[PDB]
């Protein structure tokens, strides 16, 4: 249920929040089983709000993912 | 079997892996610790400001950072007690 | 599995680790097990103090492997 | 094999549980799964009240991974059957 | 298979073997299985000098065991 | 492919840095399925305090749960 | 070929000191061993030590808590290291 809701979250935006304090807001376009993502068009920022760079894609590995903030829609 | 089918759609309180308390609703649950919630607030924050203590809905929380989830109560909908701000953080998972 | 690594075949990309330590460099190579080889690596440290000027603490490599187990992000530079 | 075995035959009694973070919650296991997870009724505090995280929840269920101490009464084990069983599994895991 | 042989050709003979956390354990590698768990005895233990002397057989994981080398 | 150049690289010089500020450069003596790969006289090297640790000269395993990154040739 | 964990079930009900994370250790007769170093010990003394430290001079000193408890099983994920005492 949490990987059929993040499998059906294609095109929709969210914000990838790592265990190492690291925050990538983007819009996730591929999903995997083991918790993989690959989003399009991701910003990254740190905790304090220091953004580092800007990349027009990004992939983020299950493990390293600490939380997943997804709108109410 | 030790299944999380009894604490869904029903208020409950997950402890993240760095030492904070989440107070929300399951939406979905799965073999791995890692779940869906809706309604999600701190319970840090509310004895100072109540609208900075609902921080988002909807969120997934991996399993990696999930410690423990209690179930709370719940009477009926939008009801909530015992929160304060006076007491000793929590620590850490790791050490 | 979900990123193919065929359009970063011949590009530059930079891998971030989960020890903190990060690399960049033009990958030479790639498995299905997310393990990269990759030229002209440049590592850069994670350190309290450096946090917008990561260009200090940088050393070079060359030809380096990185291996998929200790992957955490990847991007294209 | 055999720590499955030694939570699912200790169901029914109370028992002390210590998470990683110092917080210690005591109540009667109700159910127990193979990667060692704990569910505990009826839980409360431990002598020390520092920790009024949730305060209202009566069913908690800790994940095996953050549990570190499980305290336990030594009228509900036998020493001679957990130490066969653990000489068979220390010869069954390595073969 | 080199692993293996490695390992088979390690026996009796004095290694240290250092941790995740830092700290060495020095003495006799009296066993070893291939999940890189450690059994020594008389292993001295030095993470700022000397931290604790082994009068019998001290096991180490081979979860949390970082490298192991053997002492010449 | 990297399974291929690590197998390349057995009987050279090679220097295998973790997650951490340590690496240990020797002579690849051999790898399994597994990260954890055979050293010859593999001296350990600390970045942060930028120092040699130990200076041994030995069959060493390393354990590859947490083998950062690995470069064939050594340093530089 | 003797295993580590072959060698460690042979001290099977004596007594033993278990070095673990966080600056702790423990003292009992270990009744119950796995391949995953999970111990379920009877009549275990856990041993917590901290260093304090000086406002003034900065220097450390040494303090240690005991606790006693009649059965306690730890998971091998916090135990670093076993010996006997």
């Amino acid at each position: 249920l949490p990987l059929s809701l993040l499998k059906t979250a294609q095109n929709h935006p969210m914000l990838v929040e790592l265990k190492n304090g690291e925050t990538y807001n983007g819009h996730l376009v591929s999903c995997d089983n083991w918790m993989n993502i690959n989003l399009r068009e991701v910003i990254c920022t740190s905790r304090d709000g220091d953004k580092f760079w800007r990349m027009p894609e990004c992939y983020i590995r299950g493990s390293t993912i600490k939380y997943l903030r997804i709108p109410d829609e | 079997t030790s299944a999380l089918e009894n604490y869904i759609n029903r208020t409950v309180a997950v402890i993240t892996s760095d030492g904070r308390m989440i107070v929300g609703t399951l939406k979905g649950f799965d073999q791995t610790i890692n779940l869906i919630l809706d309604e999600s607030h701190e319970r840090v924050f509310s004895s100072s400001q109540g609208v900075e203590q609902v921080v988002l809905g909807l969120y997934i929380v991996r399993g990696d950072n999930v410690a423990v989830i209690g179930e709370i109560d719940e009477e009926t909908d939008s009801a909530l007690d015992l929160g304060n701000i006076r007491a000793e953080p929590l620590n850490s998972v790791a050490h | 599995s979900i990123l193919d690594l065929s359009k970063y075949i011949d590009k530059t990309i930079r891998v971030k680790f989960q020890g903190g330590r990060e690399a960049s460099g033009i990958l030479k190579g790639f498995d299905p097990l997310l393990n990269l080889v990759l030229d002209g690596t440049i590592e850069y440290m994670r350190d309290p103090d450096d946090q917008y000027k990561l260009t200090e603490d940088t050393r070079q490599l060359g030809l380096v492997v990185c291996r998929g187990t200790s992957v955490v992000l990847i991007c294209p530079q | 094999m055999l720590f499955y075995s030694f939570f699912k035959s200790l169901v029914g009694k109370d028992v002390v549980v210590e998470l990683k973070n110092d917080l210690s919650i005591c109540g009667t296991l109700h159910s127990v799964d193979q990667y060692l997870n704990i569910k505990l009724t009826d839980i409360s505090v431990t002598d020390p009240e520092k920790y009024p995280h949730m305060l209202s929840v009566k069913n908690c269920f800790i994940r095996g991974s953050v549990v570190r101490y499980v305290q336990l009464p030594a009228d509900e084990v036998d020493t001679q059957l957990l130490q066969d069983a653990a000489r068979k599994e220390a010869l069954q895991q390595k073969q | 298979q080199t692993p293996s042989d490695f390992l088979k050709q390690i026996i009796g003979r004095p290694v240290v073997v250092k941790l995740n956390s830092g700290v060495d354990y020095r003495g006799v590698l009296a066993c070893l299985d291939g999940y890189m768990n450690i059994a020594l005895e008389q292993t001295e233990e030095y993470v700022n000098g000397q931290l604790k002397n082994k009068y019998g057989d001290a096991f180490i994981r081979g979860n949390n065991v970082l490298y192991i080398s053997t002492q010449k | 492919l990297p399974l291929e150049l690590v197998d390349k690289c057995i009987g050279s010089r090679i220097h295998i840095v973790m997650k951490s500020d340590k690496e240990i450069v020797g002579t690849l003596l051999g790898f399994d399925d597994f990260v954890n790969m055979v050293l010859e006289d593999v001296t350990e090297f600390e970045i942060t305090p930028e120092g040699r640790r130990i200076t041994k000269l030995d069959q060493i395993l390393l354990n590859g749960n947490n083998i950062t990154m690995l470069v064939p040739g050594g340093e530089g | 070929v003797e295993e580590p964990l072959d060698l460690i079930r042979l001290s099977l009900d004596e007594r033993i000191y278990v070095k673990m994370r966080n600056d702790r250790e423990l003292r009992g007769r270990l009744h119950a061993y796995d391949q995953h170093l999970n111990m379920i010990l009877g009549d275990v003394e856990e041993t917590v030590t901290t260093i304090e430290i000086d406002e003034e001079t900065y220097e450390e000193i040494y303090k240690s808590t005991k606790r006693n408890i009649p059965m306690l099983f730890v998971r091998g994920d916090g135990v670093v290291l076993v010996a006997p005492p």
